[PDB]
């Protein structure tokens, strides 16, 4: 139940940003970890690219490669200028409305090429993994639910006996109790009373 | 592009500074080696001359 | 996006490698000069 839920959530998070991160890593083929420029990619809305270009012109104009390539459901406006100037430019772009793609797990926590490779591997493996996990869970249910139900019935019986033992009244190494049974059921109750170890 | 170009210009300036520092270190090392060899050769020659003079003095006394 | 950034980073890396090679050559020259002076 942990593994199948984790595989389903991993498939969902991988399919949430599969193609757009691939297009961003395709567009980021010159400065992925180059030591002169950061990479703020924003899978953003429609053509407010001039409003982000206002913040890009607030950054350097002969620098800050900032454009949306493809997969325009979230238009992948990637921006690459500097370290500190790109930090100020990302702050100004978020003031104009922008967000660097900080996903959870490792896809928004690793380098985008390795993140895309791991996300592609997870999206390729998670379907067959979820199917085999569902098959294993169904087989385990069909093979163990009978013993689980028998153990649950025995445990319910033992716990009911334990709860009934609390409601007794002792007599200082003696015990006495009262109850109510039908006079039409007095024959089977008397047969069970004779079936006791003493017929008390 | 402009920021990568400015960083490349700064990298070229740093490479020139590193080459200048290596050249200055080599020059100072050669100067110190020459001074040490000169002092050692002068000390050894003066010690040989002084030992020769003292031995000649003791031999002339004998 | 690709060409200018990758080419500028590769050019700066090649300049740094050439500077390291020149510094190592100057260091080897100074070491050989000190060895010849000592000999």
């Amino acid at each position: 139940t942990r593994q199948k839920q984790e595989l389903e959530e991993e498939l969902a998070l991988a399919q949430a940003y599969l193609e757009p991160l691939e297009r961003l890593a395709a567009l980021a083929h010159g400065l992925d970890k180059s030591p002169f420029l950061r990479v703020i990619p924003f899978l953003l809305t429609e053509k407010e690219l001039p409003l982000v270009e206002e913040a890009l012109r607030k950054a350097l104009e002969d620098r800050y490669l900032l454009a949306h390539e493809a997969y325009a459901g979230g238009v992948a406006a990637l921006v690459v200028v500097h370290r500190k100037e790109v930090d100020q430019a990302k702050a100004a772009l978020s003031r104009a409305g922008v967000a660097e793609l900080r996903l959870p797990g490792a896809l928004g926590e690793l380098p985008l090429s390795e993140a895309a490779r791991r996300l592609k591997e997870r999206a390729e493996a998670a379907p067959r993994e979820l199917s085999e996990v569902r098959q294993h869970l169904a087989k385990l249910a069909r093979e163990s639910a009978s013993t689980l139900q028998s153990l649950w019935t025995r445990a319910q019986d033992e716990v009911a006996r334990l709860k009934a033992l609390e409601e007794l009244a002792s007599g200082r190494f003696g015990f006495a109790l009262l109850g109510y049974v039908p006079v039409k059921a007095k024959p089977k109750v008397e047969e069970a009373l004779a079936r006791h170890k003493e017929s008390v | 592009s402009k920021l990568e170009a400015i960083l490349s210009q700064e990298v070229e300036a740093e490479i020139q500074a590193l080459l200048q520092e290596a050249e200055a270190k080599a020059e100072a090392v050669k100067r110190e080696a020459e001074e040490k060899a000169k002092a050692l050769l002068q000390a050894r020659e003066r010690a040989l001359e002084a030992q020769y003079r003292a031995a000649l003095r003791r031999a002339e006394s004998a | 996006l690709i060409k200018s950034l990758a080419e500028k980073e590769k050019q700066l890396l090649e300049r740094l490698e050439a500077a390291k090679k020149e510094a190592e050559e100057r260091v080897k020259r100074a070491e050989a000069e000190a060895k010849a002076l000592l000999e």
